[PDB]
RNA sequence: GCCCGGAUAGCUCAGUCGGUAGAGCAGGGGAUUGAAAAUCCCCGUGUCCUUGGUUCGAUUCCGAGUCCGGGCACC
RNA sequence: CUCGAUGUCGGCUCGUCGCAUCCUGGGGCUGAAGAAGGUCCCAAGGGUUGGGCUGUUCGCCCAUUAAAGCGGCACGCGAGCUGGGUUCAGAACGUCGUGAGACAGUUCGGUCUCUAUCCGCCACGGGCGCAGGAGGCUUGAGGGGGGCUCUUCCUAGUACG
RNA sequence: AAGGUAGCGAAAUUCCUUGUCGGGUAAGUUCCGACCUGCACGAAAAGCGUAACGACCGGAGCGCUGUCUCGGCGAGGGACC
RNA sequence: AGUGGUAAAGGAUGUGGCGCCGCGAAGACAGCCAGGAGGUUGGCUUAGAAGCAGCCAUCCUUUAAAGAGUGCGUAAUAGC
């Protein structure tokens, strides 16, 4: 709101009567959030594959855990990729060519730039030297337990 | 593709002209400068068309998955019984009567073909019914 | 934008510009910078 | 005077007034942990207690032995090789340390603290 | 890096030359006991992993993703 | 063509061209505010670090870096080195073989020569000449050398907001 | 014909192998230690171990040193007149 | 165009050539002028369609001859 009217715009609220939420979802945010599939570390060979499917958060060896988000999806759907692994080493044989994929970094921040990123249940787990963001339900299969939609 | 329950292993190689022409619905795709064409590629077109066409009212056919192409080995050195069966397809060479319907009613069908074959694999042309044909 | 090929105009009224054997499509939308020469 | 691989001396909150640097922190083409410079290293020598450890920081260049040639044709050499360990920013490591004065240092400047800190005889 | 593989309920797991979805254990209701184990009937829960194609309809036959799959590699 | 003979690896040292250019810039494009990315066309100019382990080039890892490219030339280089290498006999076992002997299973050692003739390159001179015989100062067509780049600070957080 | 015991194991036998853990280490397919699903160990061509002794072969680390960051000048011998 | 002086898929208001289409001097097209007409005003959605928000509508009067409105759009609407 403050970004629409540019400060010059105030308006609060309260309630008129306990409803039922209607039938539609009030977001729910676009571009699904990229979640992890287990604790470990960021693997160049792991974050390289599905990298064009949106943006990334952490880097490498960045070793996060389950439920922790590590970027946003190119669409609205949500997934739980994985990699460390990054695999695999190594040789011989043999050589010499070739290839040497790189990778872009954050994309990091802010807080302040990641908090409002949530929507359903992505507690922005913060620390006295770090700031993470995971879903109310780490385990993937666990999330489906609460959804479970109709009827 | 489909060249099911064949009978033999392999053909041979040549090419030059044949007997495709008619019409058969008025939505036609005719080859012109080819030879054999992957049963697959073929299905490709099949798809292309099928999908474009609001995805329903049927197209028809034309050639067949006809012969068995062999690159034999995998990349060895050469002297195998020339065995190995591997890619099956059409053998159409002089601008052939390739026939595809649907009920597009238009340059819509056009497009369908356009891509289907533009794709497929050769210098080719398309049209409709131009000089009927009388049989016994 | 460019491409050693393609170009079948676009911006609904995207222009087929003849310039130096330069198959260059000109429009009113950067999205169409069609340089295929 | 300089070195890449190095058994150097320090005297800050050192694990031991000694660490081995890899190289020079300057213009990508090291070859000189030089007087009044800033570079990279890990520990070589021991460390009673101390929050230091057997890790690696970077830091700034003190002494040398093979010509401290100054702008004012001030000249000197100490039969000693050592610098002060840094914490990120540069902000030095320890509370104090065993050594003293002379241009080159302060001159590099960024480390006044080192500056007033190591003053007197030694 | 080519080459196969598994993806099915709460967790471990099969499918006429498609058209139907299952035991097991968790599990709550019993039969049972003196009460309980064990055992025997019953409930329930179904994304049949995401796409594109074939068909009247595909969990299944095909295309792609998907953890997953055994393997390729002297100058 | 080559078996009247063409030294195969790895590395060294001196490298030379190439662009599908990595850092460089010039750029239109953005889902481009700024910044920063990312998306193609132009252009090789210079530039295009140390170690670790591995006989391995490839590779994975440490530390940076503007950056730490792909590759052409018998995977450049023995008439210029190196020679761990895989590849003469040993002996080793692990493995086949009735065993003789064997395994592109492996592991320990394992006698790389070179007085240049030619054209070629690096230099330095002797000629004979650019129609008087001379001492010395020039101008260059044309050819050669070097054209990189950091980070900080300057206008810097008013551009975007 | 029974079907490998005891000890022993990724080893002068593990190709999947830079196996996996651990240690060493800024980093290590290197070796030491573990594990042991032993591509293909085993007692008599010995098996596990075993001090002293090896121009044994391999892995650390202190010491020292133009050896290495290029080396730089120097003397003696040919090279050259 | 330097094609001469190797190349395909395929792309195109290239160049020139057909053998063809628009000419209501009831004087043409790009360039021009002005009006861009009243029922056109839900059908849902109307927070808005009252052509310029989505599931089709295919009628009428009426003259510059008539847009069941091809298009810049938000809150309909209002303007091009």
């Amino acid at each position: 709101f403050m970004t629409m009217t540019s400060g010059t715009g105030l308006l609060y609220s309260t309630f008129s009567h306990y409803d039922d939420v209607r039938p539609g979802e009030v977001g729910q945010r676009q571009n699904g959030v990229l979640i992890s599939n287990g604790q470990g570390k960021a693997v160049a060979f792991a974050l390289f594959g599905l990298q064009d499917r949106g943006k990334l958060f952490l880097g490498h060896g960045a070793e996060v855990y389950e439920g922790q988000i590590i970027g946003i999806h190119s669409r609205s759907n949500d997934l739980t990729v994985n990699c460390l692994t990054g695999k695999k080493l190594t040789n011989m044989r043999a050589s010499g060519a070739d290839e040497a994929v790189v990778l872009v970094p954050p994309i990091r921040m802010t807080l302040e730039q990641a908090l409002e990123f949530i929507d359903d249940d992505e507690l922005v787990e913060v620390t006295p030297t770090s700031i993470r963001i995971r879903k109310r339900h780490l385990t993937e299969n666990d999330r489906r337990r609460a959804n479970r939609a109709p009827k | 593709r489909m060249k099911y329950r064949k009978q033999q292993r392999g053909r041979l190689k040549g090419a030059t002209k044949g007997g495709d022409y008619v019409a058969f619905g008025d939505y036609g795709l005719v080859a012109l400068e080819p030879a054999w064409i992957t049963a697959q590629q073929i299905e490709a077109a099949r798809v292309a068309m099928v999908r474009h066409f609001r995805r329903g009212g049927k197209i028809f056919i034309r050639i067949f998955p006809d012969k068995p192409y062999t690159k034999k080995p995998l990349e060895v050195r050469m002297g195998k019984g020339k065995g190995n069966v591997e890619g099956y397809v059409a053998v159409v060479k002089p601008g052939r009567v390739m026939f595809e319907v649907a009920g597009v009613t238009e340059e819509q069908a056009m497009e369908a073909l356009r891509i289907a074959g533009h794709k497929l694999p050769i210098k080719t042309k398309i049209v409709r019914r131009d000089a009927y044909d009388e049989a016994q | 934008m460019k491409v050693r090929a393609s170009v079948k105009r676009i911006c609904d009224k995207c222009k087929v510009i003849r310039r130096h054997g330069r198959v260059y499509v000109i429009c009113e939308n950067p999205k169409h910078k069609q340089r295929q020469g | 005077m300089i070195q890449p691989q190095t058994y150097l001396e320090v005297a800050d909150n050192t694990g031991a007034r000694k660490i081995m640097c890899i190289r020079v922190l300057k213009g990508s083409n090291a070859k000189y942990a030089t007087v009044g410079d800033v570079i990279v290293a890990s520990v070589k020598e021991a460390i009673p207690r101390g929050a230091v450890k057997e890790g690696d920081v970077v830091k700034a260049v003190v002494v040398r032995t093979k010509k401290e040639v100054k702008r004012p044709d001030g000249s000197a050499i100490r039969f000693d090789d050592n610098a002060a360990v840094i914490i990120n920013n540069q902000l030095e490591p320890r509370g104090t340390r065993v050594f003293g004065p002379v241009a080159r240092e302060l001159r590099e400047k960024g480390f006044m603290k080192i500056v007033s800190l190591a003053p007197e005889v030694l």
